[PDB]
């Protein structure tokens, strides 16, 4: 399985008017821990991107849609907005369906216009799935879906959101072989964007 | 996946439920099944769009549902759905088999819960269904797909589409599966989380 | 097979195995597993017979049309960007380049050593150490345990000695010793007293 | 998908009650956790066939371990042991009182007793949630700069009644094969209490 | 999973992780990977060993004298070879052999040696243990090393970690030197030593 | 490769009725029309059997079997001690999990218990048994059990649902099946167990109501 | 399927039956499997490459003059089993077959699908040339009811066509008619 | 292969053909494939167990007396598609298949082999309860003719055994007598 | 996998290498792969990691059994003879002894060196120099050209030391050296110092 | 088949069998395995050589220069790269090269060097190269160890003999130095060295 030969996990919540977006920072090969640095989220303006899956594309996806919202920007003159950015990355990801990409990528951000959070993530079918809630991503998927489905409430502060956010990345990443060497989490606000690395386990 | 469409007298209605699952995961617990192809024209299943607009433009006439068929298994044919609606002819109810197959039928069923609605379609079916009646009976398939078939769960989504009138789509049209409130708030203090470093990025 | 790289304070070290093993015997003891793509950049690789050297010398031509064509040295940044494309491309083309590399420079604008490893697939990460294949398995505990970012040219060439030591003691192979190539702000050397 | 916590002089063992095949459910009220008597309680989930066979060996077992020792209470230690002698494709887990009188949950040879431990499909969703809301993993005390974890006290039953339905109210969410009802059945010094809470059926 | 086993001036030091993975998920972060056959014997895994201490308690009563390292690794593996992916060392001292340990593995291999270390974090134990082992280890000094030598692998291959238990085997029989968690050990040996510098914090 | 496919049962207020239909199918050839699934064991118990029909034979051998030495040095063999439908089901559970040479059939066992007790369980050549207020067999496990969960959704259903409720629900579930499934016959038996009248085996019963009118507008 | 051309004394008369199952599920039990691929040429399968042959006989049509019934054989060859039934008043009601190899036999009746297996020796023994139109349908109703009699895969309503001079008539038959034959 | 059995107003006529085929290659065009296992009971493969059920029919006919029909497809299904025809004054004529699946059906009348298959819908319109002998040998000359005619390893010539109370009488139908049916 | 041997004049010299490896690492570097059968006799055996020791530990017991039983040490015409039937049977058994062995033995009734190559198969050949596996690509040649039946013991060691020096150039794997025994009339010696 | 080529202070010493053979069958024992690609290159085989010599000639048509061992092994290490068993060396001389060899194999492989041998025999040959060879060779006993070198991978390797054709590469061009029977010549080996004290006779 080309997602499962680097690991990592994404999961991006929404609170009152903010939004976070988190991302383990292990790069392996397979059981071989190679790198604590390789940040899966990358943001494109104020639109925040986290991809999992094969650390090969993540990069070429990276690349990619940096010259697209650096093209679209300069023609528009205005930058790229969350919802127009998730139609993006599907219409990119649909280009090369056959012969995909081995990803799974998770948009995170804050409309400017209407200032209110967005979150939405891609599905095996290529489905766009827009969450009121959370996405979460990798492969502590399953893990990270109980504990976000428990930890989880409606309309988090920033600084309640911060807490439930890195505690359901933590205790999932405790308990995927793959995922772990640190965590970063960005919790995006209309104004300003706060990245934080966490403490946890090394092994 | 729990797709249903019933002919009725005046119209069709089609319905869908809204689990996604990747596995046994539920992946997306409020997908939306339904797709519009035209105004008029609804598809679900388990470019065509805008291809129909242009023509629409092109032609300055409504797209027929046979046009939309058509293009759809020509476009499978050359690389299950049910396409139905109203158009200058009447309203249509059409299948798709992804191998390039088609047929019509009075009411269809799809999905892995395709047998437990059709269960609920062959023993409440009849010829001259008002619209209220077929919304009821194409909710009570879904409804049945839904309580006895893992894959499908959720709620209902319905569009009615009436030949002397627009399209009504309902999304959400019932919500059986609402979560109940969980036992105890698992707010965590602020501090819980051990923090390296803080950062402001400069988006 | 193997291929290491440490960057210490003011240079990058890249040591690669001499040996050259076509199935039953060793043909060659000597060998060099490493192109000057830059006056200041080295690419170590690794890797399945022909693709190794075919690659490597693909990419030297075409670092260096880049330089006579803009009259400018390539940062090792922009080196080893333009060889993860090469090897992103290829592992989605009829035949990839099964080649793992070590891009080891030096940053002459930014006057600081760097060293990349890049992955047959187009993984590139920028590392203090690096190794690829099994090579890591042995190397990287001691690196973890000795490696300072301060160390001097010296200090990190005993680590690579005490990292050579042990894949010698513990791997199965014979890969009859390793040469080492030191890039620096002065260039590219070979420490022959290895 | 079955779970068992020890805790402060009381264990309990849930589980949920439906049952499945493929994508189809078989019953909704198929019950998955036994209360073995000596203040025992147990579940041997996987492949059906072979657990309902490991469960009637081992009440073979220990009636004739009664009929040997004059009907004592077995002992939890004695009955982990002879399951592991006995043992399928099953993930046992039993729970109950230890000697001590201290909760004791031990998980299925090479047994394993174990804080607290969870089985089957869902055991992935749920367990995190378990470790970081009873042994309070990645928690530190507000204030020390993450220096001073937050300490491991005591769950009453009422708490871990409350952290069980929440769990397996997560895992019918989020899994398909997890939910139709609730089976906890608590161990005390009193004896075994059984209780059944409702799931989501879709 | 990664044991290590090694002898020293001062008897032998095991040293074992915690973890258990199906696959990706990582079922438990507290198994116990040495069984204590005897107060003599450590049996070290990477139903058997339940037989080897029946048989070891059936020699016990029948013969004068404990059974011998040798004798208990030779029935370990005719076992395995009767039934031939599993590496174990049996470690214990005997009045007669001294600190002894036996490497054995789902081959049927028997090695006698002073050092060995199995699993898949293994390269990376031998990694320190052939850089910081010396025979005049002191008894702190070995403990530390072997709780080291875990502490990379356990840091480096990721279906190694959760915690160390140590043991150390000396004329005596076997002492437990306790449990240390991979997450609290981690830490505490950076800053201590200053080692792994690539890691933030 | 002689194989029968549909049995449905629910239990009711008062008994259990199961139902399957008098078909054996040589692969694609609808090739016996007379094959009898359903096996009363006595005035309490009804096994009905799906799947292969030479192990079917089989298990009715057997069922036999157990009639015969039950009787055995037995005197209430005809009251008190006789086959209890868990008997059989044990039994029967017993003997599918020690030839899995697994016996290529699903069993529903259905019955009254002596005490009242409505007595409805499967089993299949894998030893998989379960028990519900709705069985049902192959094709119908997917189609059939949906309808009758709509009459008995939950246990607390089980004493609201009365004799003809169940009888013409049962009957619509043999209708659709015949719609639905290929392998399936016109022609099926039924039986109630109840536990005031006991055992009323009904034989060749007809599918009837079909509606195919709609087909000359398609 | 159980599909059922037969050239008669007036035309040609081309049934089927109405069932489609994907294994033992009966995916639609009403369905129409006779396909005008031209104004008198009705082809059977036991869809795509239909509406390419329907394309390609409109193309001749307009270029050439009405095709015959070899001519929609033919088209059907060169994409590419089919029975072919069609009529015109040169030819008169005519059957051809195509089975899998992809060969071409013209014939005087024909049967395809599944269920013509089992009712190759009542279709031989029954057939006679140039039966009126009541026997051409008591013939096929017979040999179609067996056919699905006996094949678990075909079933529902029997369809015929009666294609003739006269125009293009549709039948249908219920199993409450011919399953009691 | 192309065998049938039917039961009849005097008893049971087993009939079968004569071909036997190893790829296209005809093997024996004259087989007689009618094996008597026991005085009148006749057996019809679809050979050593054949011979292993006559041993256990006589060592059963030595002990517990003579054997019925049912014992000798009981005996058969125990040893193992076979039909089992045969007669005795109590039961009269009677037939069992026992098909692949290793199941037995008592069955008025019954036909096996290939050949078989293209003579489902014909026997089952043609056959008729307690026929006559003349009848009943009418009705398995046509049918197996037809099977004959369609079943390329099915041919030669048509051998039947009667089985009456007034004893066993064999029969033989060469190609120029079936083939004009 | 290294096993070699070579008869002179007045001894047979096995030379067996010193690495055990399993899988990615090497576990020993220095296990002796010989075992005494006898006095005089002495049998170094390779292949799959099991089956080597167990077949070399049971024919040990087996001819200690005929020697006690017998109150004579068995000439090593009849060992080889005892281990060639071994092997035979096993390699039309439900599970073989994948092993080849050398048996390098001194015959005191006739004072003359023994050395006999047999392989998994129970091919027993009776040879003046042998070597299991890829081992013989090598040495083959050189002993062919330098081998003479009157060598004394120095220059058998001699020629051993150049075989091991070829194949420590050309073999690819590192068979960290080889323990050498002679079989002499006084019995059988380990040569330190080689 | 074994090939082998060695640099010496007096050129190149090219030296391989005959024989060729389909399965145990014999077909041939006087199989031409060397190209003369040019008066100064020789090829050595182990249509390629047909398109290396054509453009060979091209090349010294277009260019004034000869073209040189580089260019020529790696033009047949591309054209055997497009189309990735086999194993070849390009041998010859260039005044602004001196006496080169370089080795070209089927996955791609080019190695510049002083010694290689190729082919089933090729161990046996490495074994008598690496132990007799010098820089310092005298052609004659250049020549000899060339020709003993493959006869010994003649003798132990069962699909290689036939015979043994010397070239050698001087500074003015190849020399054929003819056709050795290797039947003619184990005896003579044997008689004159003493060697192949096994061999009977």
């Amino acid at each position: 399985d080309p997602s499962s030969i680097n690991g990592g996990i994404v999961v991006a919540m929404t609170g009152k008017d903010c939004v976070a977006i988190a991302c383990d920072l292990r790069l392996g090969s397979q059981s071989l821990g190679v790198s604590n640095k390789f940040e899966k989220i990358f943001h494109y303006g104020h639109v925040f991107l986290g991809i999992t899956g094969l650390a090969t594309d993540v990069t070429t996806l990276n690349e990619m849609f940096r010259y697209k919202t650096n093209l679209y920007k300069l023609k528009e003159e205005r930058a790229i907005e969350p919802e127009t950015f998730t139609q993006l990355v599907s219409s990119s990801l649909y280009e090369r369906r056959f012969g995909p990409y081995f990803v799974g990528p998770v948009v995170a951000g804050i409309n400017s216009k209407s200032g209110k959070p967005f979150i939405a993530g891609f599905d095996l079918i290529g489905c766009i799935d827009e969450a009121k809630d959370f996405i979460v991503s990798g492969t502590a998927s399953d893990q990270l879906f109980g504990m976000c489905e428990s930890l989880y409430e409606p309309n988090l502060e920033p600084e309640d959101l911060f807490e439930t956010i890195s505690q359901a990345l933590l205790n999932a990443a405790d308990r995927d072989a793959l995922s772990g060497w640190g965590a970063v989490v960005y919790i995006i606000k209309k104004d300003e964007v706060v990245k934080r690395y966490l403490k946890m386990r090394q092994d | 996946t729990t797709i249903v469409g019933v002919k009725f007298n005046n119209g069709v209605v089609i319905a869908a439920d809204t689990r996604s699952t990747q596995g046994p995961i539920v992946a997306d617990k409020n997908c939306a099944k339904l797709h519009r192809i035209s105004p008029k024209i609804w598809c679900a299943g388990a470019l065509i769009g805008s291809n129909i607009e242009l023509h629409s433009l092109y032609t300055s006439r409504e797209p027929r549902v046979v046009s939309a068929l058509q293009m759809l298994k020509q476009h499978l044919f050359k690389y299950y759905l049910i396409v139905a609606g109203v158009d200058p002819t009447g309203s249509h109810l059409f299948s798709i088999h992804a191998h390039g197959s088609t047929d019509v039928g009075y009411y269809l069923s799809l999905g892995s819960g395709s047998l437990a609605a059709m269960a609920v379609l062959e023993s409440h079916w009849k010829q001259d269904l008002t619209k209220e009646e077929a919304i009821k009976l194409a909710s009570d398939a879904i409804q049945a797909g839904i309580w006895n078939d893992l894959g499908s769960g959720s709620n209902v989504d319905v569009c009615v589409m009436e030949i002397g009138k627009d399209a009504e789509y309902l999304r959400n049209y019932l919500t059986p599966n609402v979560r109940e409130e969980k036992q105890k708030s698992y707010k965590f203090p602020r501090g819980t989380t051990a923090v390296l470093k803080e950062s402001i990025v400069n988006i | 097979d193997i291929i290491l790289g440490i960057r210490v304070q003011d240079s990058v070290i890249l040591a690669s195995s001499k040996a050259v093993t076509r199935g039953i015997s060793v043909l060659k003891d000597s060998d060099d597993k490493t192109r000057q793509l830059s006056p200041h950049t080295l690419m170590s690789f690794a890797g399945e017979a022909g693709d190794t050297v075919q690659f490597a010398e693909y990419i030297q031509a075409n670092i260096q049309l880049y330089s006579i064509r803009e009259d400018y040295e390539l940062s090792p940044q922009a080196v080893s960007s333009f060889v993860r494309q090469e090897l992103a491309k290829s592992i989605r083309s009829r035949r990839p380049y099964q080649v793992n590399v070590l891009i080891g420079g030096y940053d002459k604008k930014k006057n600081k050593p760097e060293l990349y490893q890049i992955d047959y697939l187009g993984t590139k990460v920028e590392l203090p150490y690096g190794a690829h294949g099994y090579s890591g398995f042995y190397t990287f505990s001691l690196l973890d345990h000795h490696y300072r970012p301060d160390m001097t040219t010296e200090e990190g060439l005993d680590l690579l000695k005490l990292c050579v030591q042990e894949l010698e003691k513990r791997m199965p192979m014979d890969f009859k010793g390793v040469i080492v190539k030191i890039v620096d702000k002065d260039g590219i050397r070979q420490v022959d007293d290895f | 998908t079955i779970l068992g916590i020890a805790g402060e002089d009381f264990a309990v063992l849930a589980g949920d009650t439906r049952n499945i095949t493929d994508y189809s459910i078989n019953s909704r009220y198929e019950p998955k956790v036994f209360d073995c008597g000596d203040n025992i309680v147990m579940s041997a989930n996987g492949f059906a066939a072979d657990g309902d066979a490991l469960v009637k060996r081992f009440k073979n077992s220990v009636k004739w371990y009664h009929f040997d020792h004059n009907d004592k209470k077995l002992s939890i230690n004695s009955a982990a042991r002879n399951i592991q002698h006995l043992l399928y494709y099953v993930h046992t887990i039993i729970a109950g009182l230890d000697e001590d009188g201290k909760g004791a949950v031990y998980s299925f040879g090479s047994y394993e007793r174990e804080q607290c431990r969870a089985g089957g499909a869902a055991a992935s969703l749920i367990m995190p949630f378990l470790d970081n809301q009873v042994n309070f993993k990645n928690q530190y005390e507000p204030g020390t700069n993450g220096k001073v974890k937050k300490p491991l006290k005591y769950l009453s039953v009422e708490e871990v009644i409350k952290l069980v339905r929440d769990s397996f109210t997560s895992a019918t969410e989020r899994h398909i094969q997890v939910g139709d009802g609730l089976e906890i059945l608590i161990v005390t010094k009193d004896g075994v209490r059984k209780e059944f809470y409702e799931l989501k059926r879709d | 999973t990664t044991t290590l086993a090694f002898r020293f001036q001062g008897g032998i030091i095991v040293a074992v992780d915690s973890r258990a993975t199906a696959g990706n998920w990582v079922a438990s972060q507290t198994v116990k990977k040495v069984i204590e056959i005897n107060p003599f014997l450590l049996g070290t895994m990477a139903f058997w060993e339940t037989w080897l201490g029946s048989q070891c308690r059936l020699h016990e009563l029948r013969e004068k004298e404990r059974i011998s390292v040798a004798a208990a690794s030779k029935i370990l593996s005719n076992l395995v070879y009767q039934y031939k992916s599993m590496g174990t060392m049996i470690c214990g001292y005997t009045r007669k052999e001294g600190p002894t340990i036996y490497y054995v593995d789902s081959d049927g291999t028997r090695l006698k040696g002073d050092i060995f270390c199995v699993g898949s974090g293994q390269t990376f134990a031998y990694g320190v243990l052939d850089s910081n082992y010396k025979w005049d280890l002191s008894v702190e000094d070995a403990l530390y090393l072997g709780k080291r030598s875990i502490l990379a692998a356990a840091h480096r291959d990721a279906y190694s970690g959760g915690s160390v238990n140590l043991y150390h085997v000396t004329e005596d029989g076997w002492i437990y030197h306790g449990n240390h968690d991979v997450g609290e050990l981690f830490w505490k040996v950076k800053e201590e030593e200053g080692s792994f510098n690539n890691v933030i914090g | 490769i002689v194989t029968g496919t549909s049995v449905i049962s629910m239990k009711y207020d008062n008994g259990v009725i199961i139902a399957a239909d008098n078909l054996g199918s040589y692969g694609s050839l609808l090739r016996f029309n007379g094959v009898e699934r359903l096996i009363p064991v006595g005035d309490n118990t009804v096994v009905g059997i799906s799947g292969d029909i030479s192990d079917m034979q089989h298990i009715e051998r057997l069922l036999k079997d157990l009639v015969t030495e039950n009787a055995y040095d037995n005197p209430l063999a005809d009251a008190e001690e006789a086959l209890e439908p868990s008997y059989i089901f044990e039994y029967l559970a017993t003997v599918m999990y020690q030839r899995r040479n697994p016996l290529w059939n699903a069993i529903i066992v259905a019955g009254v218990q002596s005490n009242g007790d409505q007595f409805l369980r499967y089993v299949n050549l894998l030893g998989v048994t379960y028990s519900s207020p709705t069985l049902a067999t192959g094709f119908g496990a997917h189609m059939a059990n949906p309808l009758l969960r709509k009459v008995v959704d939950r246990e607390s259903d089980i004493p609201k649902t009365t004799v003809q409720v169940a009888e013409e629900a049962i009957v619509n579930a043999m209708r659709v099946l015949y719609y639905r499934d290929a392998r399936s016959s016109r022609n099926f038996s039924l039986a109630i167990i109840d536990k005031n009248t006991g055992l009323t085996f009904k034989k060749n019963l007809q599918v009837e109501n079909m509606k195919w009118d709609f087909a000359k507008d398609i | 399927t159980s599909i059922m051309a037969v050239t008669f004394k007036d035309g040609v008369i081309l049934g089927a039956d109405s069932r489609t199952t994907t294994g033992a599920y009966i995916a639609n039990r009403v369905t129409d499997k006779l396909t005008r691929v031209h104004d008198k040429i009705w082809c059977c399968r036991s869809q795509a490459i239909a509406d390419i042959v329907q394309y390609h006989l409109e193309l001749y049509t307009s270029q050439y003059g009405t095709p015959s019934t070899e001519t929609a054989a033919s088209v059907f060859k060169e994409l590419c089993g089919i029975i072919v039934a069609g009529y015109d008043d040169k030819n008169k009601g005519e059957v051809y077959t195509i089975p899998l190899g992809g060969s071409v036999h013209k014939l005087p009746y024909a049967i395809a699908g599944s269920g013509s297996t089992f009712i190759y020796g009542y279709c031989d023994k029954n057939f006679r040339e140039n039966m009126s139109k009541e026997e051409t349908v008591d013939f096929i109703k017979h040999s179609l009811s067996q056919a699905i009699k006996w094949d678990g895969s075909s079933g529902g309503v029997i369809r015929m066509v009666v294609l003739t001079a006269a125009g293009v008539e549709r039948l249908i038959f219920y199993p409450d008619e011919y399953e009691q034959l």
